[PDB]
């Protein structure tokens, strides 16, 4: 009843109580990752994925 | 938190096919699949060899 937010194993906040209702929301971080370019040799084609 | 984990190139299912292949070569053909094509030999005679 008194708890306002929750944490993952290593410090990071992973859930919050909405202060107006009582709902508990999980937080997922922004989607992110490496852009990687898959290519034949430029000697044979210029199409890439 | 800016950290990313990348998958292995070979899945656990693909590794389990290679460990089945090495095992099925070893059972049916002794060491011969390490020298060339697998040559079948009866398993009692492969142990008689070993
Ligand atoms: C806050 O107000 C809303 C209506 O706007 C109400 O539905 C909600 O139960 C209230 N929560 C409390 C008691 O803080």
């Amino acid at each position: 009843p008194f708890q306002q937010f929750g944490r993952d194993i290593a410090d990071t906040t992973d859930a919050v109580r909405d202060p107006q209702t009582l709902e508990i929301l999980d937080i997922t971080p922004c989607s992110f990752g490496g852009v990687s370019v898959i290519t034949p040799g430029t000697n044979t084609s210029n199409q890439v994925a | 938190n800016g950290l990313t984990v990348l998958p292995p190139l070979l899945t656990d299912e693909m590794i389990a096919q290679y460990t089945s292949a090495l095992l099925a070569g070893t059972i049916t053909s002794g060491w011969t699949f390490g020298a060339g094509a697998a040559l079948q030999i009866p398993f009692a005679m492969q142990m008689a060899y070993r």
